[PDB]
């Protein structure tokens, strides 16, 4: 079981060398970065912790790498994602989402399945941890 | 000019060369072939004539109403550079003359009867302007690439999807079996072929429950939001609204629909996805019939154009290196329409007025057609990541199994995406970046030795005219 | 056959030079234009091939289902006579891939993505055999040509129509005189415009009821009963049925339809018309997009063929001596298309399948666009008596006014119809004949000095290839 | 072809069977076989669900599926009828039914009989692990009746409804259209 | 407790000898055979993981065996089924399933009931498990 | 995790000098002063289980207190909170309410995603005590 929530889930774990090369194009670009952490990996579950602010205006990417290791310290066992935001006219939103931190070991969904008229089911995720 | 008797359309009162066009005027081009002895400005203003206010012989009932507001008017007639005999037209349409919110009175207008006019060999529909006290009587699409993303909390890639193959055969227990197989694998979507409906072998009922316990499966095992695309194209609307309410009944993400079933129709099912939360597919069966041919037809920008007002999240728009016609700059300038708020005059992406669109949603173009995991790295450079990619042989047609197919796509595009943004060039490069992920991915490297050498390359037909 | 790889479409199993095709088989012409190297036995199986259940490469779950039934079968290929480089092509499709009633999914099949091919040039759908055990599935047309003519108790010559002029312009009060007049003067339906709807100028439900009482006003002067043809098209089908009720509760007869709004939200006024007693009529508007080029698009003659199955009353077949464009022996074909309840084989007239329509109502075609009182003799030993003559300039256009322009025409057919029943040879005879009639009435002989040498003659696009 | 109704079996009777058996100058008449054109088949829907999308729908395949009649006919109350029903699931057969001429009768009404066997259905379904299913027999005086059954029936999450071949054609290709129309099998 | 999910539940387990003359009545009516595994035996629940791709043309009940014993060690505690599929005209779905392979201790179903209006119940099948 | 069902929530836990003072203002307006306490603290739970019966007419604080501690004794592990209740012509109702007991640990709230028609869930709270 591993939770595919995300950008770059398929690859291996990303290196610090290679975090800091992704938030250096989304610097360029000109978003605004992000921390987020959650011990609840839900799908379609929208809002996570955030840690802090985002920084808006930094033409750094070292400075958003000790906001990292910061989060992972205070949260060992959570899911910490990098969220990128767009600014522009028409756009408003996020643009970039990729899972930097994952646990020691990933948690599973039971489905719960309910009976209702004719052969419908509601379905309920839940997870076991 | 009231009198009984047949004039010249010029001389009627269709053609002036003076005329500046005012900022509320429905622009519209026309590249027109007119037949031998026929006039280029006599040709203009025929085109001009009938799509508005005028009839073969002069009426006196014109004297009741004031024609001078009523009749569009063909302002200037430009030479198309490379062929010899063939004209672009430029006609101007007032707002007066059309239905506020209705894609298909718009259309009984402007390509009403003046593409089967005897002095026209063949007439072809380029590009139309519109006003911005046009656009924003329409609605626009449910969600666009903004919404849409939000819902399925996914960024920063192509989505990516499969058609069930084959195309029609298959039972309803082991159709979500290859949905199951597909989802899981590492596709974000599924979907219906454009010819399954409610066929005698698998009824439609049946396909909708099937495939919904594919898709919550798969998304418990994977911990993703997954969605198939639910054809709801039926022979009447008591039907199509019936299988709509069904999906929703079932809490489907999106549904899709085909586009002969026409605009009036497609308005329709805008309205119904809006007010219950669903995201709209377009696929496009039959468009070839006229938009193919340079020469006559109707263009996929005008198309696309009416499909944004008409309300569409999704819009297959073509692959210029997939098994269907396209060509790389007129295929960007058909993406450039649907996404772009603001798009500025380019005559070799087949742009001819500057489009505002104003606050109208973003809808989401879709590549499909003939593409491998070969063909990622030319897809990634022409679109961007605000597109959808389908592989529909390329996934289940992996020796392997569907699973492998699924995760050998997905791989491929991570790795795509991962490079672009560190630096390295995915134009040249790009063979040698799916070479590399290869070695420690088993499925991708089966993927490439089956899809190596197979390229669709034809000489495309419709093709720009500033080259 | 079923490892993984890309194989060729004859290779597959897609070209049976020795299949029969059975009495229960959906049969389909293409007339293809290959690329240079492509061979035409390749074109047909690539056709017969996406039409149906294939895919660019080989998948393991075809494996599955009986693929030898649900398969399309091209079965021979001929050289089209006349042109080096075009070819004739035969595709048997089953009942198997086919919904029973729906015209959508037909489309989705056979016209779906077989155009777009890039081993193909140009594409045309020339014509479509339907099996007894297809057309049985639907309703047909509401009324027919013997429902009609019983309800408006008119028999033994072509009925008389008019187009209200100018197109676009006039208010609700002055639209309704228009129609006054002409229906008073001797036409037997008004109607109105394709583009007309809900304009700011004039609310449709403004139109219809001044349009109404303008009816039953000339009904009661003549005491014939008379008729309009209210233009119901709309944005949404909501607004769409709202107009038609609304049309029903003032106790018109016949209502209007444009072709635009697709074949899902047509065969939805079919079910409607029948179940409230409505006529209806269909406009052929935006048809010469994918009907006017020889080499590409899809004939009328299989849209008359889907149009009869849908369930329209009236439709636009075309005039062979009017402004627009149409080849006599090719217009016949269409004709003959929609009213003959069986049809043989017949390759001047463009007819190529044995049709069996199996007892569905004959659809009433309709000649319009550029005629007048002078071209009357042509149209009446062309078609016969089971049609509508619409003059839409050729009345209004009138010197004198709209009730002498309508006497002209109405003098000018009943003076044919009794020269044609005694013996005498209306092709010849034909303009002495309307010449002694102009002695007695003078509206007549206006109408012939105005249109005397105007006429429309140019080079047909949409020719035989059998001549 | 030309004298028969596209899709309606009241007319087809009507025409073949109608008055030829009543007739004076026959002793006796029997109707043997009868052939239909791919012509005529078409025009009618079918089965909603058939032996293939049944057998997918309760996940059994390879052998007979096994049923019971609830015993005695007429006389148990909707407490002691449900009892029957879920001994006799739980113990392995696939179906339990009700009686043709149990309807709603002034001993066991049956809305209470409708609610009393979807609890032993669903109780025998944990303990078995097997999709359990009973014939709940819908036939009533009206169709408004009818149709009240069947939607109570549909409510409760039932697999299969039964249906008495008395009711006649017309009321029968109701429920068929029916049943296609909200994932119901026919009995 | 005892899931009876399936063809030959209530005889006592099938043998390998007993399941190579079922598997060659299969092959000899020319059908299909697929293994399908899972660990979640619910009712109504339709795909289990399959264990490879179906065996279409194979004219040999031993090779299906050893298929079969190589799935047995890779999932001990799993319920493994033999699925034969038919591929003619009219049928073109599933004829035969058994299983083959059940876990040490069959899991119990609890049962949540849900109210609704009136005196309906929702029920909600859930695996211990 | 902490639950701040009531008044003084975020306030630090309050000493018996402090709740002395909260109740002679309840009964110098008027009010009679009920305990009550629950082991399980959900959202919209109305109903705890009352320590006896309300004290309408008493003109003591200390009194009060007596019962507070003997219902601490009782039950430790348990939510106990005071409510004031308002006897007038249109008011009927209860007018202060705060936690002055609340357990060791406090439980956590798991929320189940039951997904129906669209978009639309239904949100179920659930105590993990
Ligand atoms: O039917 C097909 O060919 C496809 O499923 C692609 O399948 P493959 O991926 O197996 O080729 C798509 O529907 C086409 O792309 C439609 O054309 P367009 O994109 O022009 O709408
Ligand atoms: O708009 C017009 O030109 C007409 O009103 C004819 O007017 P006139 O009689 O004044 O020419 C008709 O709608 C056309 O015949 C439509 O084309 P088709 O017949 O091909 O449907
Ligand atoms: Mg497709
Ligand atoms: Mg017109
Ligand atoms: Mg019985």
């Amino acid at each position: 079981m591993r939770i595919t929530q995300g950008c770059f889930s398929f690859l291996p774990d990303l290196t610090d060398e290679q975090i800091s090369a992704q938030v250096d194009y989304c610097l360029g670009r000109g978003w605004a970065v992000s921390l987020e952490h959650t011990d609840d990996p839900h799908p379609r579950n929208t809002y996570w912790e955030m840690w802090g602010m985002p920084m808006f205006d930094l033409r750094d990417p070292k400075g958003v790498m000790i906001e990292l290791d910061e989060c992972r310290k205070a949260w060992p066992g959570r899911y910490i994602r990098i969220n990128a935001f767009d600014s522009t006219r028409g756009f408003e939103t996020v643009t970039m989402s990729f899972i930097v931190n994952r646990p020691e070991v990933e948690p599973s969904l039971r489905m719960e399945r309910t009976e209702v008229d004719g052969r419908s089911i509601r379905y309920t995720h839940s997870i076991v941890r | 000019r009231y009198k009984a008797g047949v004039l010249k359309y010029a001389q009627m009162g269709y053609w002036d060369g003076d005329y500046v066009p005012k900022d509320t005027d429905v622009l519209a081009l026309f590249r027109i072939t007119p037949q031998e002895g026929v006039d280029p400005v006599e040709a203009a203003a025929a085109v001009a004539g009938e799509s508005s206010t005028a009839t073969w012989t002069v009426v006196w009932t014109d004297r009741l109403t004031a024609c001078d507001s009523y009749r569009a008017k063909a302002y200037r007639v430009e030479p198309v550079p490379g062929t010899p005999g063939q004209y672009f037209c430029y006609v101007a349409y007032d707002l007066i003359l059309f239905e506020e919110g209705s894609i298909a009175n718009l259309t009984a207008s402007i390509i009403g009867n003046v593409f089967s006019f005897k002095p026209l060999k063949a007439a072809r529909l380029e590009d139309m302007r519109f006003p911005v006290a046009y656009v924003k009587t329409y609605k626009g699409p449910p969600t666009g690439i903004v919404g849409e993303r939000e819902r399925l909390d996914k960024f920063g890639k192509p989505l990516l999807g499969a058609t069930t193959k084959p195309k029609l055969g298959l039972s309803g227990k082991n159709y979500g079996r290859v949905v199951y197989e597909g989802l899981k694998g590492g596709l974000d979507f599924m979907k219906d072929d454009e010819n399954i409906n409610s066929q005698p072998f698998m009824h439609w009922r049946d396909r909708f429950l099937y495939v919904m316990e594919a898709v919550n499966l798969a998304s418990a095992q994977t911990g993703e939001v997954k969605g198939h695309y639910l054809n709801i194209t039926a022979g009447t609307m008591e039907e199509m609204y019936r299988r709509a309410e069904f999906a929703k009944s079932l809490g489907s993400v999106i549904v899709m629909v085909d586009l002969i079933i026409g605009y009036t129709a497609i308005q329709s099912i805008s309205e119904w996805c809006r007010q219950n939360d669903m995201i709209l597919h377009m696929h496009r069966a039959g468009h070839g019939t006229y938009t193919r041919q340079k020469n006559h037809g109707i263009s996929f920008r005008v198309i696309a154009k009416w499909l944004r007002l008409a309300g569409v999240d999704h819009l297959h728009c073509g692959t210029a290196v997939g098994k269907l016609e396209g060509d790389p700059l007129t295929v960007q300038g058909y993406y450039n329409v649907c996404r772009e708020p603001f798009n500025t005059v380019d005559l070799p992406r087949g742009i001819f007025f500057e489009q505002d669109w104003a606050d109208l949603r973003k809808v989401m173009p879709v590549a499909s057609g003939g593409i491998h995991a070969g063909q990622m790295h030319q897809l990634l450079s022409l679109f961007g990541d605000d597109v959808v990619l389908q592989f529909g042989g390329g996934t289940i047609g992996h020796p392997m199994g569907i699973q492998a197919g699924a995760t050998a796509n997905r791989v491929a595009l991570e790795a795509m995406v991962l490079a672009r943004n560190e630096g390295r060039n995915i134009d040249v490069e790009g063979p040698e970046i799916l070479r590399a992920a290869a070695k420690w991915c088993k499925p991708l490297e089966a993927a490439l030795d089956t899809w190596g050498n197979i390229t669709f390359n034809y000489t495309s037909t419709d093709t720009s005219d500033f080259v």
